[PDB]
């Protein structure tokens, strides 16, 4: 809270092992289905 | 039976986006107009009429089983560019000797693009 | 004051009758009971337009529901407003249509026709100053084709006057829900094209993609399908319930809209719908409505409105509005896109602006368009017709009831005059 | 209302109409004594005492099929006058069972159906379940349907038939019968769905793993195969097909009315738990030859029209996304002069299990009934079997000498012999 | 009904005449606004 | 007023382009939620330019994020910002095209430029006033390449006068992340130079001898090159955005820059970058934002200008300075220094000055140079590329799409031409 | 998406996707009953493994796999072993006589016996993918359904797919040891044949990887499962940028067109460097420059021919785990530089990078080493032009006498395949000379 977003005021979590992409974008009966991501990389809670 | 286009809405129809992921059956993209009366080709209990031409082909669909289906079935892909004239021209030879592959329902729709090196 | 009478034909127009109802018992606040018990005195001034008053202060629908078998009315009273329709308005036989054009014409739709025109003639004569009848059906069935185009034309021979308007549910271009539909498409479009006022034709292709790519529903039904369709139903008749600041009526709808007699057939759509999360994303104003009014991908008729020309358009508005927006977006469509509209007629788009939104949204609006583009489908229906009619398909069960075989020859050679009339107004100078 | 009234005839009737009525009491609530512990109309008729009683009648001539009927766990349900039975046989013969046995039974049936007839307020249609090999299947069933056309007039006869397997039958003297029964039908039937024994015995043995099946574990294939053609005059549908919906989309001409069957999703219930069951995968199903009723293959001829009864929890986009499917393929082939080519019909009451059962608890099903030209080697197959034992007059003094002409033996082979030709040239280009 | 979706049949004809011949009849099942 | 829509192509412009939006935000008081949470009026009052509208006081950008295969779209919609982008904007096929470019041009592009040209035309349609598109991509790819001058072609004959940018990455001259290299690249800078009114060219090694040699950072990801791509997108573009003693749009430095239209391959910088323990150490005057423009070793675009002469010069401040002092260092190099500038332009630089500077930072500068050092990037790609092609190397995943073999011979003379058309000046 | 269909065909086929599909169950959370542990999140929370697990509604995932074979005593472990609920039963095809080392049986009398049974069943597992990136094809040139029958699969698939990406996987035949005696007149009848239908084809051969188990691992005596298990490492690394979060993506499209050049020569050479041991990983660091240099060593290439014998056409460098896109770059600059190492004429660009987030996964009771960076590598060389001079000298040798002729002559098949698919490779001896001339 209260950093700047320039290169160097960001932290990487080294401790992260899971990496994973939701499914946000699928098909549906031929046409294309957006669901909201309720859970970001990694299964980290948006 | 005919495919036809549904016009907004030929996208989610698209072969591949219906999950067939081979070959498949086209559809008509432009439908042909005509007017008045249509004259009935066939008389009664289905018979073709006489002077009616029939076309040559089989009655029943032309359907290339495993024990019918050619021995040394050739490629689908065959681009003859980087190839030597008479190389590309057995492959040609190859493709062109089998006449029965090529028209059947589930034939061999195959592919020659380019030229080769003379 | 200016009743409209409904009538409900074949299965599908039950279930869509069933449907609107229910929507319009929604907007004027009439509980599934009958009960009047609504918030403002706007929900009961022109109640009359669609609802008899009984004793007790109970409000009873005007509409007639025709079938050739209960098996669809059963259904239909077993449903939530089951109970708000009169018992005597529901007509049924004993045996079915079996999807044959020609059972729902002369065999045994001729034994019904007279009950039927009994019932509507009694819900006639109690309007004080009626203007016409509204009728749902589908072109693939024989209770709703036959027997339905067998009402509209002993309607149109007794009540020549009035307003006649069709919802039909014409056939879809890829899949077919009954092998032997384009005798019935071409022997109802014959009679259509002479015995109806308006038609507006219904796609369901068109309502699927609609309820897939902009509502996002993952399972539509047909419990959707029907609300779109009555939504877009109940948006044409709301200048003659409601307040507005530019009214209009069915008459006047037509008067705007067809130029000939022989080219009565529209294209529907609908404005704000819109996805379900998708909310947040989207603005409500009168722009946001027309780019969605008018976008080819929104009309519930499966034919490309850029193959042709719209020979005209209409806009119907519901909502507290500006009308120098209206009038500045309805002009600058057709100056943008000037390949897809007529020339020797120099404004095309007539507006009509209401006050009363639906309930739960801001504004709302719909569009009636009138294109030399809807001909795909009878060229498509004309080629399939002949087809199946050179060989004698399936000829034997339409010939073995009294059909003739030059009704087939004069249905074929009618619709593809329309489709050179058609053709002949789009390459006009 | 929307009755329908059940013919079964022949001990191929009889033992398909114990497996089709023990589903109905049981889909409904109605006991096996008859007491229900309002859409049973179809099928049954309440008495004043209580007690419901089908809407039925079984004939036999021989009396040792259905006195297992009147001793078994159903033998309070059915009324006493609807099971018939004679004294001697028809023995594998069609003159015993058309002209000297069978007419002295004929007379008495006729006044079972027109009592039944008198109660039903909507009557939509006869059903006939007999099978073309026997005696009494065969040629009793040639004298039903020859009488009831000028009795009752335009009503709706569907029939249902054990078609002669192509290697496999019970009898030598099958292809005399197959012949002279399809000849003495032609002009006085509707629709006939055919179905054959091996081709029941290849799915059972192949889709549930029941290898050596009995006729029980087929006449229960059957019923659930009646079971979905009735499906919507009983149960609340969003698409409606009645029995008269038949005759109009599969039947192109009045000499054609030979379509086949097919019910998908026959699946084990150890193998329901690795699959879903989508519209989709039960749709494509249908038309794979693995999976038909008769061993003829749709892909070496052209399809004419198709009828698809889909029942569960069903959608209707997904049923018109996997049509659009089936018309794209080019192994799916149809006839030059049918462009639209489907009849669709959804219900939602989902497919009820049988206690003792062998098909899965499932949640969607599809039961598609289709015309095909490819019926054709199944005639010219019978064709040859019929003249090969023929040419030298085999077989032909049990036919002549009870009250039987020599000459339909000519006639009913000529007759035929157009119909070889008339499959022919409905499918020949313009 | 949610489980069972029976159509009891409300219309028909008696006395030569179309009626409501119920009167008293269920819905899918479970009873109507009449109990 | 001035609207500029974004555009991103492929697995290097769906990287740039999601960091770039991760610098304006923060530049505009955006949260990760896309809310407005600043503290002043100034970011708020241009925000048009790059931001959209939405309901509940809620802003999105103008993004069209295009792939041929969604899977690096998945990682960018992860990210701390994935949720600020209008979801319909995805754009995304089903299978890629393996660094191929007529897969991605002719064969599987095409089948996918008709659904991005509704998503631009739904958004170049809803300005006031569009001033010009941009580009994000990479020229060593298949889908940044390939597609990415199908979408110049495509609209360029739709909107024909208004700006088109792109931001290059042209490939590498020591280690190629891609073997079929110089098919591609000779194939698209031959589409830039009839369709292009600017591009940048950025090459990958430059951006590593500024994090290792400059900035120190002992581990610099993609994320810390992206960084630096993201800090001259938006130097060039501030002055719209942020009030100004001087100003200069998109346009003004384009009359700027190039004397005959054939010309328009520049190479970026940025001054203020300083090394780790070195913050204490820095003298913090205007002179010190000349040094590190100029220095020949902090270009982004791995060609000195020490082989060649600076056609004209851009150069953009962000902070409160002084005009005079300004002025007076453009006086400066160039009358130290004038073995390196033309001589048939008097005054090659132009100068702006925005107020405004990055958060954080006292001052800022940023730079845009047009060399004739810079046609030795377009000599060394043809001679990878003829010598490759003169043994007719991969051709056949080429022509086997059905290309011509004189397609190759002009792409490669267009080329030729314009290191001879660059080569007069010298 | 990014859907794979595997196949796997003969016993070393069977054996080997017991290997790879045991790896894809621990790499993602799926037991050996099919069930994750309970997914414990709302909806479905992880879809990474779509690419070869489907799922059916109850959360039961089925892999994306034929195992095909024609001896019933194969299968038949994987049938009632440990995943024996794993498998979906009919993805498990067996004969009931096998093909006995000929070519001959195997492609014209027993291959098209039981060659449209399978061809039904990689249908239903191609119409469940939205979208499919190609098969995978995993043989032996030795046996007679790993020859005979597997190029009688890729002919087949020619016709009914078109140009569908049809990798494959392979067992070429080692120098000094071998299994049987008739190798070579298998191992040249199907080089022949799917010569022009074959996309990419990669070869290990067991020799070289005996010499890797034995010596950079401390595993003396290794077993076909120590090998099994090295070739699901290099098969998961080729499609763990189709998983697992990615810096730079590689599909299964990129290495066709960046290793195969010219029509006739679709022949790459794998390679896997940090195959180490866990008494000698607790001394060296592994960096990124450390296991770059290791593809490229003579010692732990896996074939046994030398690529410094000959020029490198192209390479495709697949680096996994705790990486820098930058000194990715600083050992690529460096590996360039060595004129040990010699790149042929016309590639002067030469590599393909993919970098990828997840480290390898340890099995437990495995080989390996916990190691934090790995690089996988398939690169395409004219040192093979050597290995086929092996096999021209052991096809003539046993030919001119005709040894053996008669098991095929009279096995469905003519005589004159013989002496034209010598012929044809005698043109691709020559083939691979004219690559390697300097264009002077």
């Amino acid at each position: 809270h209260g950093l700047p977003f320039l290169p160097g005021s960001s932290f990487t979590d080294s401790t992260k092992t899971a990496f994973h992409r939701s499914q946000t974008l699928n098909y549906r009966n031929g046409y294309a289905v957006v669901r909201r991501p309720t859970m970001g990389i990694g299964g980290d809670r948006l | 039976a005919t495919n036809y286009s549904a016009n907004q809405y030929e996208k989610a129809y698209l072969p591949t986006y219906l999950q067939n992921w081979s070959p498949a059956r086209p559809t008509k993209e432009k439908i042909a107009a005509h007017e008045g009366y249509t004259q009935i080709i066939a008389n009664d209990r289905g018979h073709l009429l006489p002077s009616v031409p029939r076309s040559k082909a089989s009655p029943w669909g032309s359907f290339m089983g495993t024990w019918q289906m050619p021995l040394k079935i050739p490629p689908a892909k065959v681009t003859l560019t980087a190839r030597t004239t008479t190389a590309a021209d057995n492959l040609t030879k190859w493709i062109h000797k089998n006449p029965d592959l090529l028209n059947a329902c589930n034939g061999l729709r195959p592919e020659i693009s380019g030229k080769p090196f003379d | 004051m200016r009743e409209i009478v409904h009538l409900q034909a074949g299965q599908c127009g039950n279930q869509i009758g069933a449907k609107f109802w229910e929507v319009i018992s929604d907007e004027h606040g009439i509980d599934p009971t009958g009960t009047y018990h609504g918030d403002s005195d706007l929900q009961l001034e022109r109640i009359n337009v669609y609802y008899n008053e009984a004793t007790g202060g109970k409000y009873v629908p005007r509409a007639v529901l025709v079938d050739l078998e209960p098996g669809t009315m059963d259904s239909v009273r077993s449903g939530p407003f089951g109970q708000i329709f009169r018992p005597d308005n529901f007509v049924f036989g004993q045996s079915g249509a079996g999807n044959n054009w020609a059972k729902g014409h002369y065999t045994e739709g001729a034994e019904l026709v007279d009950s039927v025109l009994d019932v509507v003639r009694k819900e006639a004569e109690s309007c004080d100053c009626l203007q016409g009848f509204q009728l749902t059906h589908s072109l693939g069935g024989g209770t709703g084709s036959g027997m339905g185009t067998l009402l509209i034309s002993k309607i149109r021979e007794e009540y020549p006057d009035r307003i006649m308007n069709t919802f039909s549910v014409v056939p879809s271009p890829k899949v077919s829900d009954t092998v032997v539909e384009p005798y019935n498409a071409t022997l109802s479009v014959h009679q259509l094209v002479e015995n109806t006022d308006e038609t507006y034709c219904i796609d369901n292709e068109a309502l699927y993609d609609i309820c897939f790519r902009t509502l996002k529903l993952t399972t539509p039904t047909y419990g959707d399908l029907n609300h779109l369709v009555s939504a877009t139903m109940s948006g044409v008749t709301t200048c003659l319930r409601f307040p507005g600041q530019l009214n209009a009526d069915l008459r006047k709808l037509a008067v705007n809209m067809v130029p000939f007699p022989r080219l009565h057939f529209f294209m529907p759509g609908f404005a704000p719908l819109t996805s379900r999360g998708s909310q947040q994303y989207r603005a409500l104003t009168v722009p946001e409505l027309t780019q969605q009014m008018f976008d080819a991908k929104n009309m519930m008729a499966a034919c490309d409105p850029r193959h042709g020309r719209y020979l005209t358009v209409a806009a119907v508005f519901r909502g507290r509005m500006s009308m120098k927006e209206v009038d500045e977006q309805m002009l600058n469509v057709q100056n943008k896109n000037s390949s897809y509209f007529v020339e020797w007629i120099p404004n095309n788009v007539k507006t009509a602006v209401c006050d009363i939104p639906p309930r739960g949204l801001k504004m709302s609006a719909t569009f009636i368009g009138n294109s030399t583009a809807i001909q795909e489908l009878f060229k498509r229906i004309s080629e399939q017709f002949t087809a199946m009619f050179r060989r004698k398909a399936f000829l034997h069960w339409y010939t073995g009831e009294g059909m003739d075989e030059m009704e087939f020859t004069e249905a074929e050679s009618n619709m593809n005059d329309l489709v050179s009339e058609y053709q002949q107004y789009q390459d006009a100078t | 209302m929307r009755e329908c009234i059940s013919i079964h005839v022949g001990q191929a009737g009889v033992q398909i109409g114990n497996a089709c009525w023990e589903l109905y009491c049981l889909e409904h609530g109605i006991q096996p004594d008859g007491q229900m512990p309002d859409s049973f109309n179809t099928f049954f008729s309440e008495t004043g005492a209580g007690k419901h009683v089908p809407r039925a009648v079984f004939v036999d001539l021989e009396p040792t099929v259905i006195d297992e009927v009147r001793t078994g766990t159903y033998r309070q349900l059915f009324h006493p006058e609807q099971l018939i039975t004679g004294k001697e046989d028809a023995a594998n013969n069609y003159a015993r069972g058309h002209y000297t046995i069978g007419k002295e039974i004929i007379d008495l049936v006729l006044d079972r159906i027109r009592k039944l007839a008198d109660q039903c307020t909507g009557l939509q249609g006869f059903l006939v379940f007999h099978s073309f090999g026997g005696g009494t299947g065969s040629g009793f069933t040639s004298l039903l349907m020859e009488r009831l056309s000028v009795d009752y007039g335009k009503k709706s006869k569907l029939e249902f038939s054990i078609y002669p397997a192509p290697q496999v039958s019970t009898a030598v003297v099958e292809p005399y019968n197959s012949i002279l029964t399809t000849h003495t039908t032609l002009e006085h039937s509707d629709c006939a769905f055919m179905v054959d024994n091996e081709a029941i015995y290849d799915i059972c043995r192949r889709n549930l793993d029941i290898e050596r099946p009995t006729y029980t574990n087929l006449n229960r294939l059957i019923g659930q195969i009646v079971s979905s053609i009735t499906a919507s005059l009983r149960f609340d549908g969003a698409l409606n097909v009645d029995l008269t919906e038949f005759q109009t989309n599969l039947v192109p001409y009045p000499r054609i009315h030979f379509p086949l069957a097919t019910y998908a999703p026959v699946i084990s219930a150890e193998k329901a738990y690795h699959e879903q069951l989508s519209v989709a995968e039960i749709t494509n199903a249908c038309f794979e030859p693995a999976n038909q009723m008769v061993k003829c293959d749709p892909r070496h001829g052209k399809y004419m029209a198709c009828c698809l009864l889909y029942r569960g929890d069903v959608v209707p986009k997904d049923v018109n996304a996997a049509i659009a499917t089936i018309k794209t393929k080019r192994t799916i082939q149809f006839v030059d002069w049918c462009p639209t080519g489907f009849k669709v019909g959804i219900n939602y009451q989902p497919p009820t299990v049988v206690p003792g059962g062998d098909l899965a608890k499932v949640q969607r099903a599809v039961c598609m009934l289709s015309n095909t030209t490819a019926i054709a080697e199944a005639w010219a197959r019978l064709d040859h079997k019929f003249d090969l034992m023929y040419a030298k007059r085999a077989f032909v003094h049990w036919y002549v000498g009870e009250g039987m002409e020599e000459g339909e033996f000519s006639e009913a082979r000529e007759d035929m012999a157009a119909l070889e030709k008339d499959y022919e040239e409905v499918g020949v280009d313009s | 009904g949610k489980e069972r979706f029976h159509k009891s049949q409300h219309w028909g004809f008696c006395n030569n005449v179309r009626m409501l011949v119920s009167e008293n009849k269920p819905g899918v099942g479970g009873d109507l606004l009449y109990g």
